[PDB]
């Protein structure tokens, strides 16, 4: 249990990153490639956040 | 009145996938590079790696 | 509506920007500084008066 | 300027006019007043000066 719990831990830490948390898209290249600064600054901040 | 005269209206619709591609850009594609760390740009799809 | 398939093709957005009879834009999901850096698989186009 | 280029002047917005004599910057915090000026510079046979 006390290697699995760690390890659990990591995998739910790395898959984590899937989620859009509200935003258009989970990548950061996509939400800069397609829109401007000042909507950019703010789905960047809610997946910053 | 100008919000009774008649308007020409066009929807673009485009589809933006995780697909093939056919419709690009002006910018055109520059010389590959392989085993070394640099900024890409793969059909929109940008990023820095090897 | 004349569902016009836009395909293979270049699609150079500055073209109709630089025409006169281009007034309003309003777009959705992309940023419209951004449509000549994008690629697409193909390009649905409906036009109505 | 012809009125409908005047919506180019903006924080990154792109155009010919904006692109070649002067950008606003991205954080430009700022005011645009705008009037037509038909009376004041618009003559007969079109006014070339600008």
């Amino acid at each position: 249990d006390v290697v699995n719990h760690n390890a659990q831990a990591l995998n739910t830490l790395v898959k984590q990153l899937s989620s859009k948390f509200g935003a258009i898209s989970s990548v950061l290249n996509d939400i800069f490639s397609r829109l401007d600064k000042v909507e950019a600054e703010v789905q960047i901040d809610r997946l910053i956040t | 009145g100008v919000g009774h005269q008649p308007y020409r209206v066009v929807v673009l619709s485009f589809e933006l996938l995780h697909a093939p591609a056919t419709v690009c850009g002006p910018k055109k594609s520059t010389n590959l590079v392989k085993n070394k760390c640099v900024n890409f740009n793969f059909n929109g799809l940008k990023g820095t790696g090897v | 509506w004349n569902r016009k398939r836009i395909s293979n093709c270049v699609a150079d957005y500055s073209v109709l920007y630089n025409l006169a009879p281009f007034f309003t834009f309003k777009c959705y999901g992309v940023s419209p500084t951004k449509l000549n850096d994008l690629c697409f698989t193909n390009v649905y186009a409906d036009s109505f008066v | 300027i012809r009125g409908d280029e005047v919506r180019q002047i903006a924080p990154g917005q792109t155009g010919n006019i904006a692109d070649y004599n002067y950008k606003l910057p991205d954080d430009f915090t700022g005011c645009v007043i705008a009037w037509n000026s038909n009376k004041l510079d618009s003559k007969v046979s079109g006014n070339y000066n600008y």
